């Protein structure tokens, strides 16, 4: 290229050093100690006893060669509360007579159609621990008498069985392990203000005995502790269970996993962020605390919190730190979690219904924010070091402006420009023979550096010509040789890319598999057994 | 019929001790609790406490924890109330009442005594 | 203790007038139990379980109420019904009787 001479037409300087901000090397975090609470989805489970008399009434046609069961009528009948506390508890015996009401009439059944007697409750043969039963007879009385007549006999079997009882929210009923549903709150009482609970029976059905000592029917050992014993007579049994107040045995919030080294991130303005590196989750709550007077039955979320915040306060941080407030901070987190947080200061320093989903959103929020905060810190340092490197390099670009001032214009602009040093500012200006054979060969064209031909001789009279080098020896041309060997001061930075990873669906158990667990399925058993009369009999035919 | 025969009027000097009886007839004595009430002259009824004459459990009032003790013999079918450390504010008619050994809807003082006039004077 | 404040202390009714009396409880109790006492006699059970009448009491006595408000009303008052009437609870320790309503038949 040919270079015209620069004039004083257009001047320009170099850009000076420039300032640039700093990365945020400090966040407003608060180390603490926290426990987490979820929705209680588990029912209220308690122990109970059932007392009934199993009455079967069998009728037999007695033939000459055989006997045939005509009727077999089984009814279960309640044992009165006076007989629970005066013969079963005192003596371990039960009368062989059942008096009960049925079709609004007082009716009576006698065992073996005989006079009543007290019979000892013996244990069942199949009695295992937790599923213990007691019964008076092992026989079912049947009268098989003379030929040609019907004969009816009556068995009365007094059964005492230890059952488990379950109650689900709002605790207006409970169900026994026999399958029986009791339409009454298990927290009902006629005393100490427990009468506002739901009773679905007559007042004569219910009865409560204060200062009761349970007597075990195998060991005949009265218990050391007393209890208030509720009694309820049903048309089919009497259930007996221990009374406890509702607010002491039931919460709507259940304890989930604890967090030893919880950090309360307040870097994002307007919200809190509870990060546990041991759980692997970050929970985002608001600033205002939860009012635990608004949640129904949420009263153990603060006494079980402080009993376990303090229980590991005396295990990890006692010599190095102290708590603050003596009442933990209770927050409603995103997704339905209750974060009972307690700060940890240094030694040198209309009800609400809470429904809890899954915690998969908090694992992603932990994983994203921990990889966000590192790549913003890392790339805020390479930005701060690139800004500083270009400032100290500007001293080197100014020193090659006093000597060879035309190289700094070619590098800064891009086109092969020519600059002259006009004091402290630069002015920019934007038939080929081989050579004359007789320092630099700048004589005539038909020759400085970087293929720039001068319009004069300026030397004392290799050289690079185009894409070649012309060799001279004692000021005489030889050949246009090439050089393959090249030195390079360029540092290399080979940065690859993240390859794409596809995430196919992957579940350990599917929905059909997780519902096919259990011996019996009630919807499949019923849609086979209610087809029984249509499958093995003829309903649509009518005799005449 | 159910009858709760109770003791007689007793003039007793201050600082002494009085045992007041209540004899039952007409029911099985050992499966009903026996309660005691107090009625000063011209005023209302105050509950002392009870005794269960099968488990010998006594539950009493906190105003009468140091002024009354309750005992029952199983033979003579009687209940007793021992009033001690007497004051002139302990002059009343003291009744004896029958109550069930459970708490149902029909648990009430179904049969009463006839009263013992107690007088603390000189 | 549960205070059982009986509003009409003395009540003067005329034989034939429907007269009510109310017992006000401090906290909520399960049931209320009414007792009648005359001068120089033991108390007598009169209404149990807030609405059930005892043995040998005329049907003109009827009681109603729930929670902290209870009431005893007489349909047609007679001269044999002049006595004092006590409401009573056992829902808490100690058992507490009310104040008393002296009914005076204004003849």
């Amino acid at each position: 290229y040919v270079c015209p001479p620069p004039s004083g037409s257009t001047v320009v300087r170099l850009e000076p050093e420039q300032a640039c901000p700093e990365y945020s090397q400090g966040r407003n975090f608060t180390e603490g100690i926290a426990v987490l609470f979820k929705e209680n989805i588990a029912p209220h489970k308690f122990k109970a006893h059932i007392y009934y008399k199993n009455v079967i009434v069998t009728t037999v046609w007695s033939g000459s060669t055989y006997a045939a069961i005509t009727n077999r009528f089984t009814d279960r009948v309640p044992v009165p509360v006076q007989e629970i506390t005066d013969v079963i508890d005192r003596r371990g015996k039960c009368v062989s007579k059942a008096e009960y009401v049925r079709n609004n009439h007082k009716v009576t059944a006698f065992d073996r159609d005989e006079n009543p007697v007290e019979v000892d409750l013996r244990p069942s043969r199949l009695n295992a621990l937790g599923t213990r039963g007691w019964h008076t007879t092992n026989d079912t009385h049947t009268k098989i008498g003379a030929a040609g007549f019907y004969h009816t006999g009556t068995s009365v079997n007094c059964i005492v069985e230890e059952v488990e009882a379950r109650s689900v929210y709002p605790y207006d009923s409970f169900a026994l392990s026999t399958g029986d549903i009791v339409y009454m709150s298990p927290f009902y009482g006629l005393r100490e203000g427990a009468h506002g609970e739901h009773i679905g029976y007559a007042p004569g059905r219910f009865q409560q005995v204060e200062h009761y000592y349970p007597i075990d029917l195998d060991s005949r050992l009265r218990a050391s502790e007393s209890v208030t014993r509720n009694f309820l007579r049903t048309p089919h049994f009497t259930v007996a269970w221990d009374w406890a107040p509702k607010t002491r045995r039931v919460c709507s919030l259940a304890k989930w996993r604890e967090a030893e080294e919880m950090i309360r991130d307040e870097t994002r303005d307007g919200s809190f962020r509870f990060t546990s590196r041991a759980l692997g989750a970050s929970f985002v709550s608001d600033v205002t605390q939860l009012d635990l007077q608004r949640v129904h039955l949420g009263d153990c979320v603060l006494r079980e919190a402080s009993e376990a915040i303090d229980a590991i306060y005396q295990r990890r941080y006692n010599n190095t730190h102290v708590l603050a407030g003596d009442r933990p901070e209770v927050y409603l987190a995103r997704g339905g979690f209750v974060v009972a947080f307690r700060p940890l200061i240094s030694n040198e320093l209309g009800h609400l219904r809470i429904t809890t989903g899954s915690a998969e959103f908090a694992r992603l929020q932990f994983t994203y924010d921990h990889i966000q905060a590192h790549v913003n810190d890392m790339l805020g340092r390479i930005a701060a070091a690139w800004c500083e490197l270009q400032n100290k390099d500007r001293t080197l670009w100014s020193e090659m402006s006093r000597l060879n001032p035309s190289a700094v214009a070619t590098a800064a602009l891009g086109q092969r420009v020519s600059a002259r040093m006009l004091g402290d500012v630069m002015a920019i200006s934007r038939g080929v023979y081989v050579q004359n054979s007789m320092s630099r060969p700048l004589v005539t064209f038909e020759l400085g550096d970087d293929n720039e031909l001068l319009i004069s001789r300026d030397l004392i009279e290799y050289f690079k010509l185009g894409s070649g080098y012309v060799y001279y020896e004692d000021y005489s041309y030889v050949r246009m040789v090439e050089v393959p060997e090249t030195i390079s001061t360029r540092v290399t930075l080979n940065l690859t890319l993240l390859e794409d990873r596809e995430f196919l669906p992957l579940e350990v158990y599917t929905r059909e598999e997780l519902a096919d667990t259990g011996l019996l399925d009630y919807s499949e058993i019923q849609r086979r057994n209610q087809l029984h009369a249509l499958k093995f009999y003829d309903i649509d035919r009518v005799v005449k | 019929e159910v009858q709760l025969q109770q003791s007689g009027p007793e003039l007793v000097k201050p600082g002494a001790s009085v045992k007041i009886s209540c004899k039952a007839s007409g029911y099985t004595f050992a499966d009903y609790t026996m309660h005691w009430v107090k009625q000063s002259h011209g005023k209302s009824l105050e509950w002392i406490g009870y005794i269960n004459p099968y488990s010998l459990f006594i539950d009493s009032n906190q105003k009468f924890k140091n002024k009354a003790t309750l005992t029952v013999d199983n033979s003579s079918y009687t209940a007793y109330m021992e009033l001690r450390s007497l004051t002139s504010e302990d002059s009343a008619v003291y009744y004896c009442a029958r109550f069930p050994p459970y708490y149902g809807f029909d648990s009430h003082f179904d049969y009463w005594g006839q009263g013992t006039a107690l007088t603390v004077s000189s | 203790q549960i205070v059982l404040s009986q509003s009409p202390a003395i009540l003067s009714a005329s034989p034939g007038e429907k007269v009510t009396m109310t017992c006000r409880a401090s906290s909520s109790v399960s049931y209320i139990y009414w007792y009648q006492q005359k001068p120089e006699s033991s108390p007598k059970p009169w209404i149990y379980a807030t609405s059930n009448l005892a043995s040998g009491v005329p049907g003109r006595f009827s009681g109603s109420g729930s929670g902290t408000s209870y009431s005893l009303t007489i349909s047609r008052v007679e001269a044999e019904d002049a006595a004092t009437y006590y409401c009573q609870q056992w829902s808490y320790n100690p058992y507490t009787f009310g104040g008393g309503t002296k009914l005076e038949i204004r003849r």
